[PDB]
């Protein structure tokens, strides 16, 4: 519930420093880049300034060397001191949390009108207790394709092979199968480039020979890279 | 009740296209050859209401035509719009209206009771066409709301076969009523030594041979004899010495099932196309479409976009291929490097702003227009990545404002000489060339996963049929066979041999959680040995050792064959049957199974 406040406005004389105040909603909404955009009546708004989270600011080359903004106190300080005021820039002003996600993730202000190398090794222990959680890991040496999709397929001898996990490389939404709905989940840690399968209470039918196979979401319907294999004897 | 032969009688034109010397093998409604059809002998009321399964092939050999009209209707109870043909003396009228036909099919307007809310009527003036008894034949059917009637009234010979004439015929399209009412029953109207020759146009696969003049020379039914089955496998009409296989021609598909989609409510696909100012160049949004139904028809006529350059997949037929997840991006770049959006391209925005993988089965879209934006004030709202010391990975966000360094020494965050910020603003003026126009490009990424389909095409959904040889196209995998409701849980995902030469065995229902086992209707490697139609018209079959008992036969280590006899003698190998054994054609004149002269 972002409820940032904006203050500062009213009658002003051409020539001076307009002191605004864009305060956050006492939260951590300053982790990304905020923006200050000016909107004139009867026309689309015009961007003015952009404050990046890494202690940086950027103004438009048109209105250059006439406006400054800085925090310098690790608090909600977005004064945006506009130097050399006039009557042409008199319009509507409102700060936005991020002017880079139009109509998708942006939150406008209220409004203040102014006047004037393919080794996919695996892990795992041995037998598993008849009912109980577990955890398996899969490492990827010399692998940087962060857009491929992952899966934990079970190819134990006897019956056929199945599909359980699905990690969208372009996305990240967890897609499970029908028999593993309330079962182990997956997580793609992009820091160390590994795969984590946090198991849960398994039954006698969960005994399999799960692998760690990755493939490309665009192209064919088969896999591209294999692993070494792990055994989970639930008995 | 009686049966008779209907050889080479019932072949018509499937469509109205006037081709020239083509090969037509469309599976439409036809009457198979040598079919036991009914022959009604009239001198009285002997012919009852005939069942209209899929069409009626009527015929009569007589002079001074007294059987001219035909009674159509669904139930003949004044419920649906029936059909009547009144051609008593000179006024031929085809009326599509509800007529209550009594028990007197003969004439003279006492056949019907009264009139009702009628419909369109054909005013065709051409008449429906002591020497001999001429032959008149007609074909009646109704498909796709078109009541097509075919006729090939031609002078017949003077009672040569006395049952049905020889030679091939092809009934030219007589008329085509645009009414779409359904007909289930069939009868006739007596206009008072004739004969009623009717049949059932059961669905099968037929092959025809057209000519440059318009007439059809040859036609094969592909369902009569193994030689007829083999003739429709080489796309020809003459055969010679050899042995050839078939593919599911002895059993023909009955219906067609698709069941592609399962959702009726559309998704907000237009929110990314028509909205306020989109994202910048250094940052790009990504909306993940979910369980929905895709309707690309509204994106074609409404809001005319630019060229639909689709890479990886076909640019058309996008209303049938269904995927699992479909991601929608957002972007706006200058109109001088948009060509770099294609996969495998390089440049400025394709190297440090947004990269594309080598395999991208999506499609780009653009609606460049400087009317919604680019006011005359000085445009510096959009920014783009200036430079990067490293290479960009495809499909990777670049939200970072680190001080870019390009000099011999690190700047340590001072923004000075050779320490420019990696984000530079853009300039989009409404008065400029084509190379400075804001292209609001969007790369719709279509990928396929192992998850159930969530958003398919806008087609309809048919009903599931159990224990029947039909065709099914669930998720692009077209298959002809029989679906069985089995208990083979844990759906197979066979990909060990990379599916080089292998077919599927079972599928999952895309509508509800179900398993459908796919079984071939009739197979087993049925190879027919044809010595050639020039010598005779007798062939034999052979199976590649499947069962030797299909649910004059000799037992060898190659299967079982029917239509020959084993000879203990040995001769020269002429036609290799299998496992070294060969056959020939010697005197009665037939084929034998002599031992190979080893």
């Amino acid at each position: 519930e972002v409820q940032l406040v904006e203050s500062g406005g009213g009658l002003v004389q051409p020539g001076g420093s307009l002191r605004l105040s864009c305060a956050a909603s006492d939260s951590s909404f300053y982790d990304y880049e905020m923006s200050w955009v000016r909107q004139v009546p009867g026309k689309t708004p015009e961007w003015i300034g952009s404050m990046y989270p890494s202690g940086r600011t950027y103004i438009n080359p048109s209105l250059k060397s006439l406006v400054t903004i800085s925090r310098d106190n690790s608090e909600n300080m977005l004064y945006l001191q506009m130097n050399s005021l006039r009557a042409e820039d008199t319009a509507m002003y409102y700060c936005v949390s991020n002017w880079a996600s139009g109509s998708t993730g942006d939150y406008w202000g209220q409004g203040t009108l102014v006047t004037v190398e393919v080794q996919l090794v695996e892990s795992g222990g041995g037998l598993v207790q008849p009912g109980g959680s577990l955890r398996l890991s899969c490492a990827a040496s010399d692998f940087y394709f962060d857009y491929y999709e992952m899966s934990w397929v079970r190819q134990a001898p006897g019956q056929g092979l199945e599909w359980v996990s699905t990690i969208s490389g372009l996305g990240g939404a967890t897609y499970y199968a029908d028999s593993v709905k309330g079962r182990f989940t997956i997580s793609r840690d992009n820091s160390k480039n590994t795969l984590y399968l946090q198991m849960n209470s398994l039954r006698a039918e969960d005994t399999a020979l799960y692998y760690c196979a990755t493939r490309s979401p665009f192209g064919d319907y088969a896999f591209s890279y294999w692993g070494q294999g792990t055994l989970v004897t639930v008995s | 009740p009686a049966y008779t032969n209907s050889f080479t009688r019932g072949v018509y034109y499937p469509d109205k296209v006037f081709r020239s010397s083509v090969l037509h093998s469309t599976q439409d409604l036809f009457l198979p050859f040598f079919s036991n059809v009914t022959w009604f002998h009239v001198i009285r009321f002997d012919n009852p209401v005939l069942p209209f399964n899929d069409g009626v092939y009527f015929a009569s050999i007589e002079k001074s035509n007294i059987i001219r009209g035909w009674i159509f209707g669904t139930t003949l109870d004044s419920k649906t719009q029936s059909l009547l043909i009144v051609n008593n003396a000179t006024n031929v009228v085809i009326k599509v209206c509800e007529f209550q036909f009594c028990n007197d099919p003969f004439l003279e307007f006492r056949v019907y009771s009264s009139a009702n809310n009628c419909t369109f009527e054909y005013v065709s003036q051409p008449f429906l066409m002591g020497n001999f008894k001429n032959l008149r034949e007609f074909v009646f059917k109704n498909i796709d709301g078109y009541f097509k009637i075919y006729s090939k009234h031609t002078p017949i010979i003077v009672r040569e076969p006395e049952d049905l004439p020889q030679g091939f015929s092809a009934l030219e399209p007589l008329v085509d009523l645009p009414i779409g009412i359904n007909i289930t029953r069939f009868q006739t109207l007596l206009a008072l030594a004739a004969a009623y020759y009717v049949g059932y146009l059961q669905p099968r696969t037929f092959l025809l041979k057209y000519n440059e003049n318009g007439t059809i020379t040859d036609a094969v039914d592909c369902a009569l004899d193994p030689l007829s089955e083999t003739k429709c496998t080489l796309k020809s009409f003459t055969v010679e010495k050899g042995i050839y296989q078939t593919s599911n021609f002895r059993v023909q598909p009955t219906e067609s099932i698709v069941r592609f989609p399962n959702i009726t409510n559309l998704c907000p696909f237009d929110e990314v196309f028509n909205a306020t100012r989109f994202a910048s160049v250094y940052a790009w949004n990504r909306k993940r479409i979910s369980n929905c139904v895709a309707d690309y028809s509204v994106l074609y006529n409404l809001a005319p976009f630019f060229t639909f350059k689709c890479y990886g997949v076909s640019p058309t037929k996008l209303n049938d291929l269904c995927f699992t997840n479909v991601y929608a991006d957002s972007f706006v770049i200058r109109g001088d490097e948009v060509r770099q959006i294609a996969p495998g391209q390089t440049g400025n925005i394709a190297d440090y702003n947004y990269k594309l993988p080598d395999d991208f089965t999506g499609c780009v879209i653009a609606w460049n227009s400087n009317k919604l934006d680019s006011k005359v004030s000085g445009n510096y709202n959009y920014l783009y990545r200036l430079f990067r010391k490293s290479n960009l990975k495809p499909f990777e966000r670049d939200i970072s404002t680190e001080i870019y360094q390009a000099g011999n020494k690190p700047c340590n965050g001072v923004a000075g000489f050779n320490c420019y910020f990696p984000l530079r603003s853009y300039s989009f003026r409404p008065t400029y060339g084509v190379g400075h126009q804001p292209y609001r490009v969007v790369v719709l990424s279509f990928e396929l996963l192992h998850a159930p389909a969530t958003v398919c095409g806008p087609k309809k959904s048919t009903n599931l049929v159990k224990n029947k040889c039909v065709n099914f196209n669930f998720n692009g995998l077209k298959g002809t066979g029989v679906l069985t409701e089995s208990n083979k849980k844990f759906l197979p995902f066979q990909q060990f041999g990379r599916d080089i030469a292998d077919t599927t065995d079972a599928v999952r229902d895309p509508q509800t959680l179900e398993i459908l086992d796919i079984t071939p209707c009739s197979f087993g490697g049925v190879s027919v040995i044809t010595p050639g139609t020039n010598t005779s018209n007798q062939v034999a079959v052979l199976y590649q050792g499947v069962n030797c008992t299909e649910v004059n036969v000799f037992q060898t280590r190659a299967g079982c064959l029917i239509g020959a006899e084993y000879v203990n003698n040995s001769y020269e190998c002429d036609i290799p049957i299998g496992a070294g054994i060969c056959a020939s054609y010697q005197t009665s004149q037939s084929i034998i199974a002599y031992t190979m002269s080893l």
